[PDB]
RNA sequence: CUUUAAUGUUUGAUGUUCUAACGUUGACCCGUAAUCCGGGUUGCGGACAGUGUCUGGUGGGUAGUUUGACUGGGGCGGUCUCCUCCUAAAGAGUAACGGAGGAGCACGAAGGUUGGCUAAUCCUGGUCGGACAUCAGGAGGUUAGUGCAAUGGCAUAAGCCAGCUUGACUGCGAGCGUGACGGCGCGAGCAGGUGCGAAAGCAGGUCAUAGUGAUCCGGUGGUUCUGAAUGGAAGGGCCAUC
RNA sequence: UGAACUCGCUGUGAAGAUGCAGUGUACCCGCGGCAAGACGGAAAGACCCCGUGAACCUUUACUAUAGCUUGACACUGAACA
RNA sequence: GUUUAUUAAAAACACAGCACUGUGCAAACACGAAAGUGGACGUAUACGGUGUGACGCCUGCCCGGUGCCGGAAGGUUAAU
RNA sequence: AGGACCGAACCGACUAAUGUUGAAAAAUUAGCGGAUGACUUGUGGCUGGGGGUGAAAGGCCAAUCAAACCGGGAGAUAGCU
RNA sequence: UUUUGUAUAAUGGGUCAGCGACUUAUAUUCUGUAGCAAGGUUAACCGAAUAGGGGAGCCGAAGGGAAACCGAGUCUUAACU
């Protein structure tokens, strides 16, 4: 980043934002991941046992990525508007 | 002998050049918003489909071909855009 | 110069304000203008205040 | 040492 | 040893989907009364690092 | 309330005595074969001096460093950012300690809009009045004016005058120009809410080009963000501004 | 001490030529002498400039500090005006 | 008299003499984290620092600036 | 009597020449200054590196001094050759 | 060798023989090549030990926003053509 003594680019520009501590304990789940758990019940404990999310994770969203074909029940996770439709089409149900 | 000191110049200043002048010439196709001339004062005037900015910049308000023309009793130079 | 900065504060309950420069000596009376307040989304009277 | 120019 | 990030750059650029960097515009911190609102309004949104600069940024941010 | 007196109490200051901490490089005895040191007795000082922590001053006695570049060699002298003209070779750009001048602002009207108007200079005739004031007529035709340099513009006036106003608005922005970049500039049109006008329309400061300074740090106001067990708060972010 | 089969002159040429061009002179090799040249030998110019080099010195440059000096608290008590 | 050992021996340094100034003795002052030591087994006719430099005639004016000495009213001012 | 006079030993170092890959990393030859004093010399001791010592020349401190030598930090750093 | 430019009278070398200068470790990125592939790969450690076990972790398949948060969308804004 030395430029011959001109004020270097990473110091002309302002610092911005802050770091969220809650972001680090949050994860996203794909539809294609829902088939990998054992026992057809998806929750944080079950996703951790499948090594799909880290042990520190406390919140997870299922998002419309990939596809799911087996029925599933999702318990205590949040679900995107599009992911909900996909789980319902597969004959699953979401509960809270 | 002794080497004798010179004086000094009182001059030595100038401003940055402003890149004025014609930016699109006759027959050249342009999109709306395209700047056609950068000016000081209205050395050219806005014709049909041409706008004039606060600094007398002429710009296209329609797509078409640039037409230069001389008009009016004062023989003033007008720029216009003709639809393609 | 004597042209000095002031702010104009919205007479609505909002906090919104404009800033401007005023010649304090020659025009000692307060500046007052109607201006748009984007918090209430109305033209409202604004009054001079300290920067 | 010597005389220098 | 591991390369160390230039921590002052980590506070100023963030990486984006296709690998470019966004940054905040200069000139918007103080001396704001004299600047036209048009000018100030255009400085609010984040902007993308230019072609000639990417080489310098990537050097500072090896782990981005 | 104001002036003011006593009593009580608390706390501070000064002065004079006292002895018991402390000092003794006063005398004497002992350890002892010893002008060190320690103990004992006694005299003189005495809550001072002196030492520790904290604190103001002084402090080249000592220490670590800084003290620019350009430059028809360095020093001395001049310059260092911005605007206008020439050099610049009829697109843009183009150097020199080349030739010439300016800026580091002003204005709530000197901004917006509607309506109206048209200059300098000179010659005639007129109280004071004169080479030059105000008045009438003529010639002239922009040789004037432009808040401040110069250039380019300006009669549809961008020059001059009057009424009503705050568009010197908030969120955006097709598309371009100019920079290595940071950046700087022009802009139709959308949404909201205004001003002038009968209306078409015009208005996102000023005839245009100078009137300026990144980031860090910190201050002020707001906010549907964050808040280290939890509820707050501090601190941070975001928005406006210094 | 790069190697040499190691002349003069005028010109040219990184601008002062034994070595290039033109031209003149000159059998091969020693010894004794003199120092005009080989920009002769000796020393990575000591003058000058440069380096965001060094040292040491000065001061009302900057920032510290030993020492000197002020006060508060401690060692530190009694009585009275 | 002394001095640049190894390019300078001098007009430089020292000098006897002069003046100012500090120091009352556990002296000032110097070397020491301190103890202690020198000054001095001395005591203002003594000791330290500074300038001048035998002797003779002399050494004039300025206290505004910087320094030092004395003062304490008032303004300001640290820890607490 | 005398920091008195002339002058050997002794102590010094004013001039000239020689030498300068020296007889010698400071000498020799011929002259020169002091020579009872602030003199000179033998043996031993003490002062230590931002320190000593200095009749003061930045002079001397083991052929070294505007900060000795040895070892270490250490392959300091060298936008320079 | 260094330079705009060297027969240069700019630098360096008396000659010979031996020695003498782009390395290693760990991260990161790009290229070639090999394995596996929406998956790839294990570290320490265990191990009658280049095997096998160990998937703790790491990269990838989702982004936008300062963040809460939303999610093939999201931010900006009262709202977007
Ligand atoms: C213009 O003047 C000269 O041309 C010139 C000169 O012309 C006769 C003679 C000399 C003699 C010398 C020096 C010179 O510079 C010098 C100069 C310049 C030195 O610097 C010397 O060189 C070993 C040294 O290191 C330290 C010394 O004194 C600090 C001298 O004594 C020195 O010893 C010496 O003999
Ligand atoms: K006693
Ligand atoms: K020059
Ligand atoms: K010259
Ligand atoms: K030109
Ligand atoms: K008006
Ligand atoms: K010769
Ligand atoms: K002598
Ligand atoms: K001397
Ligand atoms: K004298
Ligand atoms: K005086
Ligand atoms: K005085
Ligand atoms: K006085
Ligand atoms: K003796
Ligand atoms: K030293
Ligand atoms: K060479
Ligand atoms: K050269
Ligand atoms: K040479
Ligand atoms: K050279
Ligand atoms: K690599
Ligand atoms: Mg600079
Ligand atoms: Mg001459
Ligand atoms: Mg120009
Ligand atoms: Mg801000
Ligand atoms: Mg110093
Ligand atoms: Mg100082
Ligand atoms: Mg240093
Ligand atoms: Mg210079
Ligand atoms: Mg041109
Ligand atoms: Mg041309
Ligand atoms: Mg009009
Ligand atoms: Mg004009
Ligand atoms: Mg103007
Ligand atoms: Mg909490
Ligand atoms: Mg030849
Ligand atoms: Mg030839
Ligand atoms: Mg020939
Ligand atoms: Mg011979
Ligand atoms: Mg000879
Ligand atoms: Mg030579
Ligand atoms: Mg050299
Ligand atoms: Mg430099
Ligand atoms: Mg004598
Ligand atoms: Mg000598
Ligand atoms: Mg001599
Ligand atoms: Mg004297
Ligand atoms: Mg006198
Ligand atoms: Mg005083
Ligand atoms: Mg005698
Ligand atoms: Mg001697
Ligand atoms: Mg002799
Ligand atoms: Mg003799
Ligand atoms: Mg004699
Ligand atoms: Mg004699
Ligand atoms: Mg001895
Ligand atoms: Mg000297
Ligand atoms: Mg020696
Ligand atoms: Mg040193
Ligand atoms: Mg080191
Ligand atoms: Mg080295
Ligand atoms: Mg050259
Ligand atoms: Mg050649
Ligand atoms: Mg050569
Ligand atoms: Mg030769
Ligand atoms: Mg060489
Ligand atoms: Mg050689």
């Amino acid at each position: 980043g030395f430029e011959g003594g001109q004020m270097p680019l990473y110091r002309r520009l302002p610092k911005f934002g802050f770091t969220s501590r809650k972001a680090a304990i949050t994860a996203e789940i794909r539809l294609s991941d829902l088939a990998k758990v054992e026992g057809g019940v998806v929750d944080l404990n079950t996703l951790k046992a499948a090594n799909i999310i880290g042990i520190q994770i406390e919140f997870a969203k299922v998002i419309l990525a990939g596809e799911v074909t087996t029925p599933v029940t999702v318990r205590g996770l949040r679900v995107t508007k599009g992911a909900r439709a996909a789980i319902e089409a597969a004959g699953g149900k979401i509960e809270e | 002998a002794h080497k004798k000191a010179g004086g000094s110049t009182r001059n030595g200043r100038d401003s940055e050049a402003k890149r004025l002048g014609v930016k699109r010439f006759g027959g050249e196709s342009v999109l709306a918003g395209s700047i056609i001339v950068r000016q000081r004062g209205t050395k050219f005037h806005a014709g049909a489909n041409v706008g004039c900015g606060r600094d007398h910049t002429l710009f296209a308000k329609a797509d078409g071909k640039v037409k230069f023309e001389v008009k009016g009793p004062k023989n003033r130079k007008f720029i216009s855009i003709e639809a393609e | 110069g004597i042209r000095e900065k002031i702010k104009l504060v919205s007479s609505a309950g909002t906090g919104h304000f404009y800033t401007t420069t005023k010649n304090k000596r020659t025009k000692p009376e307060k500046l007052e203008l109607k201006k748009f307040d984007p918090v209430v989304r109305q033209h409202v009277i604004y009054k001079e205040a300290k920067i | 040492a010597a005389p220098q120019k | 040893p591991k390369i160390k990030t230039v921590r002052g750059a980590a506070k100023r650029f963030k990486k984006t989907g296709k690998g470019g960097f966004k940054h905040k515009h200069a000139n918007l911190r103080h001396i704001l009364t004299k600047k036209a609102t048009k000018r100030k309004r255009h400085l609010r949104p984040k902007a993308m690092v230019s072609k000639g600069d990417l080489g310098l940024v990537i050097a500072c941010l090896p782990y981005a």
